[PDB]
């Protein structure tokens, strides 16, 4: 996974 | 099942900082969110993006936000808009200097409560209790919401929302630095990805660059 969440 | 996410922006400060790494517990039986839960969801306006905010309003809640005191007001079961049940106990502690300062030119800095930063403003920290679940929020003292930009619900007075069935109202703990439900409306049940339960890694970093160090101290649960 990882990635962002604004 | 879990899923890790990275926190790039400060919309959830102080609860979640930029450089944090969180563990999200998939909602999916597929449980539903609990008032006060930190939820990650698909941004309605652009479902290609995952947003992280706090579920302040559940289906049927009447949400009111006072731009001046910057306090929430919730009244459950206001479904049919009837003279609904008593106001959910929303309690606030005394405003107090937080541990960060916002600078402009854009930027947040963890700074000793006695210092000041040029072109910066000390943010106010304070506790909010949404029923029984307590958490902190930050406020920039020299700012105030421009009700004009607020999303207006058809038939609702400005700064007041009655949450539709299967919908949710989201707000960021960094209250004056959060593009949340106050501006783009509700979030549908289907967009909900899960509940954030913990931080597993944390790098002291300014958004857009690499880390200045570590913050192992932050590994643990959040709420």
């Amino acid at each position: 996974x990882x990635g962002g969440a604004y | 099942i879990y899923e890790p996410f990275q926190i790039p922006s400060g919309s959830m400060m102080p609860t979640l900082l930029i450089g944090d790494f969180i563990l999200v517990e998939k909602f999916a039986e597929t449980g539903h969110p609990k008032r006060g839960d930190i939820v990650v969801f698909k941004y309605p306006e652009d479902p290609k993006l995952d947003y992280i905010k706090r579920a302040v309003g559940l289906p049927g809640d009447k949400v009111t936000y006072d731009p001046v005191s910057k306090e929430l007001t919730i009244q459950p079961g206001c479904s049919s808009g009837q003279a609904c049940e008593n106001a959910l106990p929303v309690t606030y502690s005394n405003v107090e200097p937080s541990d960060f300062v916002q600078t402009f030119s854009s930027g947040f800095f963890e700074v000793p409560k006695n210092e000041t930063k040029e072109n910066g403003i000390r943010l106010s920290e304070r506790k909010e209790t949404l029923g029984d679940v307590t958490h902190r929020i930050l406020t920039v003292p020299i700012a105030q919401d421009q009700v004009g930009m607020y999303y207006q619900q058809p038939g609702q007075q400005l700064a007041t929302w009655i949450v539709p069935p299967g919908q949710y109202f989201m707000m960021g703990d960094n209250r004056d630095n959060s593009a949340d439900s106050r501006y783009w409306g509700f979030v549908p049940e289907a967009n909900l990805v899960g509940r954030a339960t913990a931080i597993w890694m944390s790098f002291d970093k300014q958004e857009g660059e690499w880390p200045t160090g570590l913050r192992l101290s932050r590994i643990g649960g959040i709420h």
